[PDB]
């Protein structure tokens, strides 16, 4: 329909235009040339070609649409204008910047207008990792970029575990060759009997042999492919290390890989180029020297948000803190009426200046006084702001400042909040504060690495090492003695044998003193590197020094591996916002590793684009993922796509959030289906890749298998037809509930701390079976949740006493497959028992758990990862059902052998959670500022120590767990 | 003088309420607790220093107490005392933390009204951020409008500009133009710049009562906070009796 556009000529005549609301760029401006023919002064207007559209888009930048192909609604203009201009601008800089904004979210110029020097130099010398990476990808192409778009999808142990060693016949896989080298598709099929530990080569050389129907002896021109999905075999590694062939292995099931020629695969994968943008052009003393104490004046705050017959007076809290470590006391200016907040005040220090540790950061707090409760006042911060101490570029912050403050989290008393960001608020309608630091005369900068190891060597049994090692092996929220730390600072130059004591020995060196310091930085220096499982917890809100996490960086660098890297992704990103500055060593670390590998670089960018709505580290955020997008490659394309997709459900949500809440669900659904009826939905909600996994492609919907849900939620279920021509092989539909008001971070947690306890249980040499399905949040209580198959919830199996469940499972395993069914039950409830007490998982009803036909059983929901209750806890209690189930329908269910080798089991899956406790504590202390509610304020992590029970011995959390069981059912 | 009487000895395993007890407390406070290693003989003790809560284990020997090997002391009574009388040297011990139905009526009032201050918290926060949102996309309207009614602006100056020159008199290939189509066009030019420009400054208007919202909001919201956390603090010291 016509929508009268209003045309601006370069002469300035205005031009009402009527075109179709679905029309293309050049089309408008033909007609606007051709509608100007008749306007006066037409013998003014130059050639068509040179002239180029501009437009003001809702989101209050203007872009010039230099190569557009796009529709009306494409454009997404603010107002219907058309302003016509000569262009100036480069037309490949300008589509790359459109599409780069297109997928952050928010426009490139924006981080133009940005003045911060922090925020240029880091857009500027992020380019070299970017280019380094770019140059990387194209070392050996087109194998090299094979290997960047098509990465091995392999496990970092090539040693295969013992239980699946049996589970394979003399280590004998029996595989499905699929060949369709033919004029026409008809299927070849080879079957293929090879050891696990064959490489890829030889897998296709015996294939070849055995399509030769004989033993020919092509070479070099073939490579491998999973059916069903876009999974390739190019790297020498052992046929079994992929996860593909494994998960085969372990799940009885029959892989099926096809065999490719290496033309096709390399004709799909177009070539990668990455272009320098436009912004890649654009008296000192040692802090050491100065012989003073800290002392900064609070000048004024301009307003705060305090009733002023309700509250009294207001005051400012300060600190000095390192990490979480008061470097020395607070201090307080006198109390004021709110109406007047002066104090133009030099607070001072027992800090002395020199004292001052590289990590510094001297948090705020404006702060309310009451006594009309108690005598002892009540204090509550008004709003709080951190302050970095040092400069990007190691320079004392000097000079007067000013501070928007950010608002109070929500359920964090304490005054200050040493956690939170250290910038001002971008909102400049928050209160703000003005400071002023002192003056030296002269810019006063910290000393370089080689003064402080030139200060040290100046500055500086059997019961001891007993001692050492079992200070070691403590819990790292372990509360550690001021005798023991003395003790590991004594001792550490033989500390440094026992490399598990960094992390400790960390925390036993006073940060205030300018003499150990030096000393810890010779030690960090020459410190034998250590895993990367412990070296992860050196990046966190506690060890914020620069020596110890460029240490925890280079040791990831040396040691971790792409398998496990994808699995503590979501960790490292939130350990992200725990940096000090823009450009440090862990954001280059990522940033190299997601340039050189799709798997990684996905789920980045997802990670981020999530993280996007929150202004604390909008910014950050979007400066990374600005970088990405200019190096990511060609999947941009894709990523936009999968964006596009993407807005239009939440869209389609947010109709059914307001406009659909009073209708019924017939109603409902059938504008569900005009809207999806509309073609602009049906070419943005096909054809593209998968969040959830980029390997499974979406294709055409099934408008008659989508449908709104009944429950309280009413997300939606979208199904996808796979464009794979092995659609049979792995599986026909790709089904995904889209939720739009479930916060699903929480359950991603849940679910990864699911998968390496499945993980850790399966190298110990038990078989408990977990569903760590996938999950995504890519916004604000916007999520993708997976769809499991032939599952059915507790209630819809009871429905559909106490035997109801066992007698499903005999419907549907009667014959030889009960034995197995009533086996994997029984292992799959005791996993589930297990880490539903051990990470004390809210209340399960009967909707929370589902059971496949083949016996496995699994949680879908979550939510409750640490029991936000207000604090042990055994939330799921074995049912009778249950136990029913698990002893083969005896009546006498816990007198039963079943019953004994299922609570044997639970025992030995209690102390495999035990023994590796530490990776729990880390990964949970990653999330600490993710804005999670569950997971602040360690009160809450310590509830995963007092259901592990890290402080006893393990026959202590023997028997305290023995006894939450026995209570538990209470015979049902 | 005999234990489980004494003011710093608090008992069983707690062991997060020290953290809240000597959080915002003088320095010199101190508390003593028998947890976190073993059923009974642990006897760690929390001092607070530099603002960080110093812990310091007492080893316990042949039915002697003491910081470190040997042990002088008798009971854990008589450490205390003696080091609040002379310093750790490293600060000495300063600050020890120390009818039923009208009890139980009070402590169930307190709930009551502790359930209804966190809901009344709750739909303050929600209406704060719900403010915020509308405040944000209002600013990024209103820069919206500057951006158009600047190009508007320029427009109609380079089409004053050309007309009054190209188009002034009879002299000119304009006899009758001007007045047949182009004082219209730049008469509707002028109309929708003067509508733009009314748009804006009407929706600086509503961002303005939006903000007026948004700070009357934050100071209902910050005035009721602390009288939250009071209360919490009165219904969790009457539950610490539960008799």
């Amino acid at each position: 329909p016509r929508i009268l556009v209003e045309c601006l000529l370069p002469n300035g005549m205005i031009v009402t235009l009527e075109c179709l609301r679905e029309a293309t760029l050049i089309t408008i401006k033909h007609e606007l040339f051709k509608e100007a023919r008749k306007y006066p002064l037409h013998q003014l207007l130059q050639d068509e070609s040179s002239y180029i559209f501009v437009s003001v888009t809702q989101e209050a930048e203007r872009e010039e649409f230099f190569d557009e192909t796009r529709r009306l609604c494409d454009l997404r203009l603010f107002q219907p204008f058309l302003k016509v201009i000569e262009p100036v601008g480069n037309r490949e800089e300008k589509i790359l910047n459109r599409e780069i904004g297109f997928a952050i979210g928010m426009p490139v110029c924006e981080f133009d207008m940005v003045k911060d020097p922090e925020v240029q130099d880091f857009r500027r010398n992020i380019l070299n990792v970017c280019k380094e990476a770019v140059d990387l990808r194209d070392l050996n192409s087109p194998h090299s970029r094979a290997m960047y778009v098509y990465p091995p999808n392999v496990e970092s142990s090539p040693e295969l575990p013992k239980h699946i060693y049996n589970k394979l016949d003399k280590g004998q896989i029996i595989v499905v060759i699929w060949v369709i080298v033919s004029p026409n598709n008809d299927k070849q099929k080879y079957t293929l009997k090879i050891n696990h530990d064959c490489v890829p080569e030889q897998v296709i050389a015996e294939a070849i042999r055995k399509k030769t129907r004989s033993m020919l002896l092509y070479q070099g021109k073939y490579i491998l492919k999973v059916c069903g999905c876009d999974e390739y075999f190019l790297e020498k590694y052992p046929l079994s290390q992929y996860k593909y062939i494994r998960s085969c292995i372990m799940l009885g099931r029959m892989p099926n890989l096809m065999l490719m020629a290496k033309e096709s695969l390399y004709s799909q994968l177009p070539m990668d180029c990455f272009t320098m943008p436009s912004y890649s052009r654009r008296s000192t003393k040692s802090l050491w020297v100065i012989n003073s104490a800290l002392r900064i004046k609070i000048l004024c705050a301009t307003y705060v948000n305090v009733n002023i017959r309700d509250i009294d007076k207001i005051y400012v809290r300060t600190g000095i803190y390192h990490g979480g470590e008061p470097l020395c006391d607070n201090v307080n200016t006198q109390r004021v009426p709110c109406s007047n907040p002066r104090w133009n005040e030099w607070l001072n220090y027992d800090i002395y200046i020199p004292d001052l540790p590289r990590a510094a950061r001297l948090c705020l707090s404006i702060c309310s006084v009451k006594g009309r409760k108690g005598a002892k006042e009540e204090h509550c911060p008004l709003a709080w702001g951190n302050i970095n101490l040092f400069d990007y570029t190691d320079t004392l912050v000097s000079g007067k400042m000013a501070l928007n403050l950010w608002p109070v989290p929500h359920g964090l008393e304490d005054l200050l909040n040493p956690i939170g960001v250290t910038g001002s608020n971008p909102n400049k309608e928050t209160p703000c504060l003005e400071l002023e630091f002192d003056w030296f005369s002269s810019v006063v900068k910290f000393p370089d690495m080689s003064v402080i190891e030139e200060h040290a060597n100046w500055s500086v049994r059997e019961n001891d090492k007993e001692q050492l090692k079992a200070i070691s092996t403590r819990d790292p929220l372990s509360e550690i003695t001021e005798q023991e730390k003395d003790f590991l600072w004594s001792h550490r130059h033989y500390c440094v044998t026992i490399p598990e004591i960094l992390p400790k020995l960390l925390l036993s060196v006073k940060w205030n003193s300018r003499d150990e310091v030096a000393q810890m930085y010779c030690l960090v220096k020459d410190w034998p590197p250590i895993k990367p499982e412990q070296a992860m917890e050196l990046l966190d809100c506690n060890y914020p020094d620069p020596m110890v996490r460029g240490f925890a960086v280079r040791c990831l660098e040396k040691y971790l591996t792409d398998d496990k890297l994808s699995q503590y992704l979501i960790q490292l990103v939130q350990v992200l916002k725990y940096e000090q500055y823009l450009d440090n060593l862990l954001v280059r670390f990522l940033l190299k590793k997601a340039l050189t590998n799709q798997r990684i670089g996905h789920f980045f960018f997802w990670h981020l684009k999530s993280e996007m709505h929150n202004k604390t580290v909008s910014q950050r955020f979007g400066l990374l993922l600005e970088s990405y997008c200019r190096a990511c490659g060609m999947y941009l394309k894709h990523l936009n796509r999968q964006v596009e997709a993407m807005e239009k459900l939440i869209n389609l949500t947010d109709i059914l959030k307001q406009e659909k809440k009073d209708e019924t669900q017939k109603v409902q659904m059938k504008f569900l289906v005009e809207q999806m009826r509309r073609p602009d939905f049906m070419d943005a909600l096909q054809g593209f890749l998968s969040p959830l996994n980029p390997a499974h492609q979406l294709g055409n919907l099934r408008l008659e298998e989508c449908r709104i849900m009944s429950s309280a939620k009413r997300p939606l279920w979208l199904n996808w037809e796979n464009p794979d021509i092995m659609s049979e092989l792995l599986f026909q539909n790709n089904e995904i509930i889209f939720k739009n008001g479930d916060d699903l971070r929480q359950d991603m947690l849940t679910l990864q701390i699911i998968r390496i306890m499945e993980n850790i249980w399966q190298n110990q040499g038990l078989d408990l079976r977990m569903l760590p399905y996938g999950c995504l949040s890519i916004g604000d209580c916007v999520g993708l949740i997976e769809v499991v198959r032939n599952s059915h919830t507790i209630m819809q199996i009871q429905c559909k006493n106490s035997h109801t469940l066992h007698q499903w499972l005999k419907d549907k395993n009667k014959g030889e497959i009960y034995d197995a069914a009533i086996d994997l039950f029984t292992r799959s409830c005791a996993g589930y028992c297990v880490a539903t007490f051990i990470l004390g998982i809210g209340d399960r009803h009967n909707s929370n758990i589902m059971v496949k036909d083949d016996g496995q059983l699994f949680h879908i929901d979550f939510g409750h990862f640490l029991d936000h209750k207000k604090k042990e806890r055994v939330p799921f209690v074995l049912t009778q059902d249950f136990l029913i189930v698990i002893s083969k329908g005896a009546q006498e269910c816990t007198k039963t052998r079943e019953f004994e080798r299922f609570q044997e089991m639970c025992y030995k899956a209690y102390l495999a959670i035990r023994q590796h406790a530490n990776l729990f504590i880390n990964l949970f202390s990653m999330m600490l500022g993710s804005g999670m509610p569950e997971l602040q304020s360690f009160d809450d992590i310590a509830y995963i120590r007092k259901t592990l029970a890290l402080d006893k011995t393990e026959q202590e959390a023997l028997e305290y767990f023995m006894k939450q069981m026995n209570d538990a059912r209470h015979g049902g | 003088m005999s234990l489980q009487d004494a003011e710093w000895y608090w008992g069983d395993i707690s062991r997060e309420e020290v953290n809240e007890k000597l959080r915002d407390t003088a320095d010199g406070t101190f508390l003593v607790r028998d947890a976190s290693t073993k059923m009974h003989g642990d006897y760690t003790l929390t001092l607070r220093k530099g603002g960080n809560n110093k812990l310091i284990k007492i080893f316990h020997r042949d039915g002697k107490y003491g910081f470190s090997d040997p042990l002088t002391f008798s009971s854990v009574v008589e450490l205390i005392n003696h080091y609040r009388n002379e310093s750790l040297a490293d600060v000495k011990l300063l600050y020890p933390v120390s009818n039923i139905e009208a009890v139980g009526k009070k402590l169930h009032e307190y709930n009551t009204q502790f359930q209804e201050k966190s809901r009344e918290y709750d739909r303050l926060y929600e209406e704060y951020t719900r403010t915020s949102q509308e405040i944000q996309m209002k600013r990024t309207a209103i820069e919206a409008f500057n951006e158009t009614i600047k190009i508007f602006e320029e427009q109609c100056q380079t089409q004053e500009r050309y007309s009054k020159e190209y188009i002034e008199k009879f002299k000119r290939e304009g006899n009758e133009k001007e007045i047949q189509r182009i004082m219209h066009n730049y008469d509707k030019l002028k109309s929708r710049i003067s509508e733009i420009i009314d748009s804006r400054r009407r929706l600086e208007e509503d961002l303005k009562k939006q903000a007026a919202e948004y700070r009357e909001i934050d100071k209902r919201m910050n005035s009721i906070k602390p009288d939250l956390i009071q209360l919490r603090k009165t219904r969790d010291q009457y539950l610490m009796w539960l008799t």
